[PDB]
């Protein structure tokens, strides 16, 4: 686990 | 150029490039479709978005496999070179899709969600810049990148649920900015916290499509208050 | 344009690229490296080889999504970027078929290096092949085929049949007979041929050096079954 | 499909 951020769908 | 192109040619050759796994020629063809100067729809903005994200994705990961190399430190020049040289490309992409944002579809006009779409693009491609950045430059670069995810969380809270994937995504990436970028761990936890709780209690309201796309962005707020916490 | 760069350095910062997955910038620095007009070693050769490879593997692949699609049928926006990805794959084989006939095909050598670059040429001009038409196609059919053979003869007489590069070489011919010369009747019969031949030999190697073998005639096999 | 000969690590 790292910080992660929005995806693209 | 694209110029001499049809903007319907531009579309359906960004959606080849797509399939073909071609994210330079399809940031060129969405770039090419954003200057013949009409509105992009829901599914236009998404390949925008997508197209841009490969490209300076794929920047971002060799920037940090190279600034890694360089940081091992108990030595000639060309791993700082090569760093270098990769960071002024991705300073490049993202110039080139803020150049877009700040040109043609950032507006007044427009429903809430294209105008929170495209202020959260640009605190997300200004947070990117923050990454790489050092001095007077990182500092002028980080509160660009904080009014961009303001502007977009007020209209977001004004004119959206908060289940709405738009609003999550862009609390998400807010978040991860006051955590990763503005050395603000407090405000990071706090907001990720706040976002989730007040999108829990609409969940009921939900059919399953929607139930789904609120839910999977949610778990990335929880996941990074299990890392934060 | 790497002309400015110290040999040592470009072949480092080709290393940083292969490390990054930037295969366009490790191709550019091996070219430049090549361009020093010093033999390359073993290890080069392959950073070069890698990284050309990875360039025109994601172009024939993108090349191939698009082809399927243009098949089942209309406006011309497929063919037209078909036809983009297809200039570009055909701008990067030129580069490297260059490269091989200006600076790394020679007469001197051992015959890993000259059995290595003459294979090499056979698999650019087959890439080619995979998106030409008409009398252009017949020209580069005619140049693979003259490279494939050259390096067939020289592994014949110069290596053991159990060589990885001999095996890789054998394996390409194959595809070549499979894929461009319409002719699956030499395919099957050259990589039935390499396999039995090297598995006759199999016994005098030992710990890497069998194992690198039976890597390729896996790959043999798996033709002569998918072909069969 | 048909396979054609890998690149080498080592």
């Amino acid at each position: 686990r790292r910080t992660i951020s929005a995806p693209v769908v | 150029a694209m110029g001499s192109m049809e903007r319907a040619s531009l579309i359906q050759k960004a959606k080849l490039a797509e399939q073909a796994e071609r994210y330079e020629d399809m940031a060129a063809f969405m770039k090419g479709a954003v200057e013949k100067g009409e509105e992009l729809s829901c599914e236009e903005r998404n390949l925008l978005s997508v197209a841009y994200k490969n490209v300076v994705g794929g920047q971002r990961a060799a920037w940090r496999v190279l600034s890694s190399i360089e940081q091992k430190s108990n030595k000639g020049p060309e791993v700082r070179e090569y760093r270098e040289k990769v960071e002024t490309e991705l300073q490049g992409v993202c110039d080139t899709v803020l150049g877009l944002l700040d040109s043609h579809l950032i507006k007044e006009a427009g429903d809430a969600e294209s105008r929170v779409f495209y202020l959260k693009m640009k605190g997300d491609y200004y947070r990117y810049l923050a990454e790489v950045a050092t001095g007077d430059d990182k500092k002028r670069i980080i509160d660009s990148a904080r009014s961009a995810y303001q502007e977009a969380m007020d209209i977001s809270k004004k004119e959206m649920p908060p289940t709405n994937p738009i609003r999550l995504g862009l609390a998400l990436n807010f978040s991860v900015f006051h955590y990763e970028i503005a050395n603000s761990p407090e405000e990071a936890i706090s907001l990720a916290k706040t976002t989730f709780d007040e999108a829990m209690a609409d969940l009921h309201t939900l059919s399953e499509d929607s139930y789904k796309d609120s839910t999977l962005i949610m778990q990335l707020l929880r996941d990074n208050l299990t890392l934060w916490t």
